[PDB]
């Protein structure tokens, strides 16, 4: 059984606006992959790309549920 | 209608029973229309 | 009380009956026309102050949001 | 700095929508096979069933599944007895430090509330329940711990519950986390409000009343208020 | 300042009434000492005016564009009794410093 | 009859200015509200219990058991919301339109405004939620600025070393008894006001057009009543918990404390006037002074026209004196941050300086531009 | 004025025996020990 | 007239006297009943926080902050300037013992519980109007007019403080 | 002052005989004895819980650690009965003199008397006693015996099959309630 | 009132109830502080939950 909201997640997952918006995250990541002894973290990168997917996802994801 | 002053309006008692009398069954209309309205808009979702 | 209240001399005053005269007379044919003659008449005293309060509102928020904003630089 | 639950389209939504009860009766299966045993709702009995989701006599049935101690006896404490209708939920953990205890110092907090105590409730619990995404780089929670990005700090001492097919529907619909995380959601909101449902007719009946009334109440305003809007008045000085 | 003078005049509003600007007086009791001055004709005029004002109020109208008050035209009555009470008011209390 | 006098002098041959708008309904609306009020919360008192043990269980009772409960207790919680509404529109209009010449009606009305703050706040601690505690601490801490007579002062009414117990009971038996004072007061107020007749929107001497109250004023109030019936249930019944707060909902602890707190929307204004003076007692002062300074208001009319409808440069502050209680509202809201907090600092400078100075000023240039200075 | 100024020089010797009163009273039932 | 007279003063003062007693009883009513004023207990257990740690037992219906404190910990609150404290008191003056630090969770502004392990100070924050206090409990930014207090707590043993 | 003016007219420059004795003073008294009731209820209502747990418990803490708690609820007890002495001899004294001539004032007066027994009642049903429970079942019955709709009111009022908890907050709410109504 | 509060505590306390009446409502009246406080603390409570809610 496939839960709806792996779909729907991907569809808006798929989208550029939040596939940079990973990317963002990405580079946040890898900032602190070198910049790893510090103590700036992607927490608030973390946040606005999900609030992007979800808001997406929640536009769509009562859809499929049933 | 000029009956309808002659028998209902014009006398207030008159005026009066005409008010009850259909404050008595409104209630039964309305409340009979309206739950009729109300459960469609959500006909799937009640117990039965 | 009544009788007392003021003193006014030759001013005449006709009316009329409810039933006699139309509940709503020409309603929305000058009602209309007047509710923007009036609004047009205070419109301009009252909208501009509370058109800066929504800018301010504005401002506010999106100032706020920068502050948490990490500082690029900081940890960098 | 909290995420902020987005709006999701529920189906009591809506200014005179009502709940879906077969998905409070889902989500109170859900509650009875998950969520009962950390967080109590105490304030829902069984009695509280019946109208909404679940017939008189087959809320007994569900009562008549639980063990109620009755403290009061001739000399002794408790022979749980078969929980009648009048019983409210069992809740877990009868003193709070025992839960404490069990959850590692959390206190699953009373869900009989939760959707009306948390902002943007019944978003904030699908997204809470469905939010137990990945940690970032350089977050260290504290041991028995989780990440959710929506929970307060985002570190719930609640680990995550729903995992697809933790339990099964008894009406056989796919029990997917989601459909289960928006089960419960509408169950806990039921909680929260047993009565939206009866409220939202009476809305419905007050609307339908005021768009009668107003307009008459006008009416008369109106004539009785025309006399003067036509009075004219004239000045004859002699 | 006498154009702006007469913008301010129409921004007023009270001409659109009918009203003089002496009818706009708060009646205190010096204002009230100097309506009860007034000649039987000007008082009933002012009373006229007030009560139409009223009325046009009530009915949320103003008086057509042809009808209002010029601000040239305004006549200042009450002013000139109006001065008289306030000097003697204020006479009878510089005496009672005395 | 002696009593059909008095009825036929205060309410059906009262002498009435015949152009009074719609705002003159809204002082008999917060009548009715009071009744309201008092209703609702006499069919609550029946089932709550003011016990720190049972309060929450007896609210939840309430909303859960008692039949048509809920009903009762969101229209008690709205109906402090639509007094409020109605509270706030009733004393904009005796700004506006210099109603607070008439000055012992306008200070028996800033002393209703008081008490009404009062019953409202200890209303509020009653349910004994969350945030009920958390508030109630904090606003009574704030009596705990005085220096000498302060601290006591506030475990007096806290009743103990901290709210508790102690305090929930008695502020029971206060918020039951004061509307009853404040029905007296109302009393006193329609008095202070019947010897003078009621205001009208353009300011002058309506004796020459008066009308009975009967048949004009009173299908008028209503419809008035209608209308702001159709508000409450409307917002009780579709958006019961629109006005309220979620954290409301959670039982008291006194080991937590509601991460964001904050008063009820009326109450607001002031929070912000507090929280911008950085000295505590300034700001209880200033906060005071906020209610208290249109106590202060009918000695800075400094005008001959006793209403704004002729005065446009009085009107333009008035509307900036709405919008920056529009601003002071929403700062409060916000928390303590840049750039909420000189908002907040500016705004209340604003609102004292236009209430304070720039009024009687503009009615001085007011009087000068229509040759009368 | 001259004339106010002879009504306050007066009445202010009364006056200030009225809050002497109030000081006692105040004082006595405040039971403020400092007093 | 002296006699009638002397009659209404001694009246008076007699009224006085009473009117005073009976308004005097009923404020005392509102005062703390005696049963309030019987929580002057209290018991900890020092086992129960280790270093850099705070635990609070609501003694007196307020929470009665206990924090253990770490070499660090110690280290930096000595080193805060007491003079340059908005609340001159150094961590030492409320703390019996450096490892083991006490005190009265209500935010000196406003009665709020500060939280702990939060805050830009190491010590304590209040989520009410942004108070951070440092380890010591003292008020270092923010509005909060002075430091938390230090309850005279008791310390028995190394493992056990009766706050007293 | 407008306000000035009532004082003065029902108070100080009310004309009244000359000759009228010490019951006259009576209805006075019930006025100080409403008022003295009402603080000292006001009082008892800071500290009584009304719930049948608690009910008996608050009382003894009212009594026990209240400072002078026992003054205000038995001041409060006796002004209940001081309150029906001066009633009684009120009305002995409208009896007597032939003041119920004065016919609206007596009919306000016995409509008044039927409202301060109603509260007294409630009042003796608050402390959660044997007696107060044992009689308020009693009266309560009382009104059973009505014809037709008797039955209905009881529960009504009780607010249950028996008098219980159901009762005993609605009976505090209305003890609350009706003294103010009495000095209306 | 000190002795007859002695019988109680030795006779008739086994099995009669004085629930409302405390050790602190002795302080001043038949025994000191330390008096009443040796006396409460002979006698023992049992309830009061603990860490485990025990
Ligand atoms: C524009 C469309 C309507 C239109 O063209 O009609 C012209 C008409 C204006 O005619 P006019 O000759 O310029 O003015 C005379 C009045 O209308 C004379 O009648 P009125 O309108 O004064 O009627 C009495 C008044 C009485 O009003 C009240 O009693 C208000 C009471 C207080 C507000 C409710 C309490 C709660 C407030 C919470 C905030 O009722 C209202 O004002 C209702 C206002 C509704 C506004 C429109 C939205 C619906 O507009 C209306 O009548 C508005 C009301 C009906 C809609
Ligand atoms: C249990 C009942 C509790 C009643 C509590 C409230 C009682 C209020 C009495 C007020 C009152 O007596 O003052 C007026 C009354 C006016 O003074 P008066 O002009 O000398 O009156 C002489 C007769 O009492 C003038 O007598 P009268 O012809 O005016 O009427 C007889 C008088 C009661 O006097 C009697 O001769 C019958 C006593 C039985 O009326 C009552 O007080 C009925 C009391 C029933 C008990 O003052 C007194 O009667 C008591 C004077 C105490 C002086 C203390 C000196 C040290
Ligand atoms: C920041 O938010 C705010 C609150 O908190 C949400 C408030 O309560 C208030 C108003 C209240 C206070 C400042 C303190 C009030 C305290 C109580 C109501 C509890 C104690 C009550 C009493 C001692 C009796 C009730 C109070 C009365 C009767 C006030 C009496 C004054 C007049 C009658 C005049 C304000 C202004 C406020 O700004
Ligand atoms: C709200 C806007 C209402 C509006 O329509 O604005 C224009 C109107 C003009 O009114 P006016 O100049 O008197 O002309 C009447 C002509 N028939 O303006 C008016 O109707 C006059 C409104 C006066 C009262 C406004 C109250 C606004 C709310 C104030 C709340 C805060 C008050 C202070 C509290 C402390
Ligand atoms: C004049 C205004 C009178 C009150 C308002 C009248 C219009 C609305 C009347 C009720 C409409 C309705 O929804 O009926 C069914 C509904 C009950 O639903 P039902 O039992 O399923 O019919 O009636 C109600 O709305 C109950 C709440 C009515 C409250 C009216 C507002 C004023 C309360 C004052 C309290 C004192
Ligand atoms: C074995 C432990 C455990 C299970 C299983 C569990 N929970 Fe929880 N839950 C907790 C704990 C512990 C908290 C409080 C932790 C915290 O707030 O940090 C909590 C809190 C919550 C909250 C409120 C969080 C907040 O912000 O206050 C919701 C809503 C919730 N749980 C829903 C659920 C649902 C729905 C399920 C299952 C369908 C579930 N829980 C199963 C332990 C559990
Ligand atoms: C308890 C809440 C209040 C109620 C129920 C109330 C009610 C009323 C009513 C019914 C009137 C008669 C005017 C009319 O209805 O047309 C009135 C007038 C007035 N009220 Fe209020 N009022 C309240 C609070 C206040 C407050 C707080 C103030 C002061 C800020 C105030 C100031 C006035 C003034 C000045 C008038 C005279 C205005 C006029 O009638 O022209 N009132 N009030
Ligand atoms: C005699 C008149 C009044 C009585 C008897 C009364 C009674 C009560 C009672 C028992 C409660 C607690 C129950 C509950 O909160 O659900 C309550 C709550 C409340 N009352 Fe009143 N009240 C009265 C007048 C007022 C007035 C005039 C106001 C407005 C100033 C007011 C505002 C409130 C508020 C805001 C609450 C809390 C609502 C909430 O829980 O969210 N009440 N009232
Ligand atoms: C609004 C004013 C009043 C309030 C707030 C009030 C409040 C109370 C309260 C809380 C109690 C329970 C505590 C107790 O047992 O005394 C009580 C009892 C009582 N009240 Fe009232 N009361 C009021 C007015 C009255 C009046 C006017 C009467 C006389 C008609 C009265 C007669 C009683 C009686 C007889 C008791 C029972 C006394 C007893 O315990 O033996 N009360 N009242
Ligand atoms: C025209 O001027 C007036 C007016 O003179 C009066 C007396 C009233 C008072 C009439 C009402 C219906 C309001 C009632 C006032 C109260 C204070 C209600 C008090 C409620 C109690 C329970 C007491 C007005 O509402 C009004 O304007 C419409
Ligand atoms: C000549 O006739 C009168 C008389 O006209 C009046 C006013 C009073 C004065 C009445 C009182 C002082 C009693 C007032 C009654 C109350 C109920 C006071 C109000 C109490 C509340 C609790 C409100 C008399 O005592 C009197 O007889 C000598």
């Amino acid at each position: 059984l496939v839960d709806p909201l792996t779909t729907v997640r991907e569809h808006c997952e798929q989208l550029e606006k939040c596939v940079k918006a990973r990317e963002r995250l990405e580079l946040c990541d890898n900032r602190v992959s070198s910049r790893s002894q510090t103590e700036e973290d992607c927490t608030e990168e973390l946040f606005d790309f999900l609030h992007a997917r979800d808001h997406c996802v929640a536009h769509k994801l009562f859809k499929n549920l049933k | 209608p000029s009956r309808l002053y002659s028998l209902l309006f014009r006398r207030t008692s008159t005026f009066a029973l005409t008010i009850a009398v259909g404050a008595l069954f409104f209630e039964r209309a309305f409340d009979q229309g309206a739950d009729a309205i109300y459960e469609h808009i959500n006909e799937g979702k009640l117990w039965k | 009380e009544f009788g007392n209240l003021a003193r006014i001399r030759h001013v005449i005053s006709y009316s009329l009956s409810p039933f006699e005269q139309r509940a709503f007379p020409s309603y929305f044919s000058k009602g209309i026309p007047n509710v923007l003659r009036r609004t047009r008449e205070r419109i301009l005293r009252v909208a501009p102050p509370f058109v800066v309060v929504y800018l301010i509102y504005t401002w506010g928020n999106q100032e706020f949001e920068q502050s948490k904003r990490k500082n690029p630089a900081m940890y960098e | 700095l909290e995420l902020h639950p987005p709006s999701y389209p529920w189906s009591h939504r809506g200014l005179l929508s009502s709940l879906d009860h077969t998905s409070i009766r889902r989500g109170f299966q859900v509650y009875k096979q998950v969520c009962s045993s950390c967080h109590s709702m105490d304030y829902v009995a069984y009695r509280h069933l019946v109208g909404v989701c679940y017939t008189e006599e087959e809320a007994k049935a569900l009562a008549e599944e639980v063990e109620v101690q009755d403290g009061p006896n001739d000399d002794g404490e408790m022979f749980m007895r078969p929980g009648k209708l009048s019983d409210y939920f069992p809740k877990p953990y009868p003193n709070p430090e025992a839960a404490r205890a069990a959850n590692n110092g959390a206190l699953p907090p009373d869900l009989s509330y939760i959707v009306r105590a948390r902002h943007g409730g019944e978003d904030y619990v699908f997204s809470l329940l469905t939010g137990y995404c990945e940690p970032p780089t350089g977050v260290s929670l504290r041991e028995g711990l989780y990440f959710n990005p929506y929970f307060p700090g985002q570190a719930i001492g609640m680990a995550p519950p729903i995992y697809t097919e933790v339990l099964e529907y008894d009406d056989g619909t796919p029990a997917t986390m989601s459909q289960v995380a928006k089960d419960v959601a509408t169950f806990l909101r039921w909680a929260s409000e047993p009565e939206h449902d009866h409220r939202k007719r009476m809305g419905l009946k007050m609307l339908l009343m005021m768009g009668l009334l107003l307009p008459l109440t006008y009416a008369m305003k109106r004539h009785k208020w025309s006399v003067l809007k036509s009075r004219k008045l004239a000045y004859r000085p002699p | 300042l006498d154009g702006f003078r007469k913008w301010y005049y129409n921004a007023a509003g009270f001409n659109k009434l009918g009203l003089m600007r002496d009818d706009t007086l708060h009646e205190t009791e010096d204002v009230k000492e100097a309506i009860r001055r007034l000649p039987e004709d000007l008082y009933n005029d002012r009373m006229f005016r007030i009560k139409r004002a009223l009325d046009l109020t009530m009915r949320h109208q103003i008086l057509p564009k042809d009808q209002w008050t010029k601000y040239e035209e305004d006549k200042f009555y009450l002013e000139p009794y109006l001065k008289e009470v306030i000097r003697e008011r204020k006479e009878r209390e510089e005496w009672a410093k005395k | 009859h002696p009593l059909f006098k008095i009825i036929n002098h205060s309410f059906i041959d009262l002498p009435a200015p015949s152009n009074i708008s719609s705002w003159w309904n809204f002082g008999s609306l917060l009548g009715v509200c009071l009744m309201v009020q008092i209703i609702t919360g006499l069919f609550l008192a029946m089932h709550y219990t003011s016990d720190t043990m049972t309060a929450f269980s007896s609210v939840t009772h309430i909303c859960r058991d008692v039949n048509y409960g809920w009903l009762i207790r969101y229209m008690h919680a709205n109906g402090a919301s639509m007094f409020f509404i109605c509270l706030f529109l009733h004393v904009g209009r005796g700004l506006y339109y210099g109603s607070y010449t008439f000055m012992e009606t306008w200070n028996i009305g800033v002393l209703l405004l008081f008490a009404v703050m009062a019953t409202a706040f200890m209303g509020y601690v009653l349910p004994w939620g969350q945030m009920s505690f958390w508030g109630a601490t904090v606003i009574t801490n704030l009596l705990s600025a005085i220096p000498y007579i302060g601290t006591t002062l506030v475990e007096w009414i806290w009743g103990g070393f901290s709210v508790d117990k102690a305090t929930l009971t008695r502020f029971f038996a206060f918020h039951f008894i004061l509307p009853f004072i404040i029905a007296a007061l109302a009393i006193v107020h329609l008095l202070f006001l019947h010897e003078t007749g009621s205001n009208n929107p353009t300011g002058l001497n309506s004796d020459a057009d008066k009308i009975p109250f009967h048949p004009y004023y009173t299908i008028k109030d209503i419809l008035g009543i209608l209308i702001m019936f159709l508000i409450l249930m409307t917002l009780v019944l579709f958006f019961p918990d629109m006005l309220g707060d979620p954290d409301n909902y959670m039982p008291a602890n006194p080991l937590n404390t509601p991460p964001h707190i904050k008063p009820e929307w009326y109450f607001l204004f002031a929070y912000a006037i507090l929280r911008s003076i950085p000295n505590k007692l300034g700001g209880v002062l200033a906060l005071i002074l906020s209610i208290l300074i249109l106590a202060l208001m009918p000695f800075l009319h400094t005008s001959k026209q006793r209403s704004l409808m002729f005065r446009p440069i009085t009107q333009i502050l008035y509307w900036i004196l709405v919008a920056n209680l529009l601003i002071l509202t929403w700062i409060g809201g916000q928390p303590v941050e840049h750039p909420f907090i000189i908002i907040g600092q500016l705004a209340s400078i604003s609102y004292f300086s236009i209430i304070l100075i720039l009024m009687p000023i503009s009615g001085i240039i007011e009087d000068k531009m229509l040759k009368l200075y | 004025g001259p004339r106010y100024r002879e009504l306050a020089r007066n009445w202010i010797p009364t006056a200030g025996m009225w809050g002497t009163v109030g000081a006692v009273g105040l004082v006595w039932a405040t039971d403020w020990r400092l007093i | 007239k002296g006699f009638s007279y002397l009659v209404t003063a001694t009246t008076t003062v007699g009224v006085a006297y009473a009117a005073k007693n009976v308004v005097s009883q009923f404020v005392s009513s509102m005062s703390a009943s005696a049963d309030v004023l019987a929580m002057s207990k209290i018991e900890i257990k020092l086992s129960d926080i280790p270093e850099g740690k705070n635990m609070a037992f609501k003694w007196r219906g307020k929470p009665l902050f206990v924090r253990h404190r770490t070499k660090k910990e110690i280290d930096q609150e000595a080193a805060v300037e007491v003079s340059q404290l908005r609340d001159p008191q150094h961590d030492l003056d409320r703390v019996k013992k450096p490892e083991w630090v006490i005190l009265i969770g209500v935010c000196t502004h406003l009665g709020c519980v500060p939280i702990a392990n939060a805050g830009d100070f190491g010590g304590y924050y209040c989520p009410c109007h942004g108070s951070h206090y440092d380890a010591s409990g003292r008020i270092r930014k923010g509005p909060a007019p002075l430091n938390l207090e230090v309850p005279a707590y008791e310390f028995t043993s190394d493992d056990v403080v009766v706050v007293g």
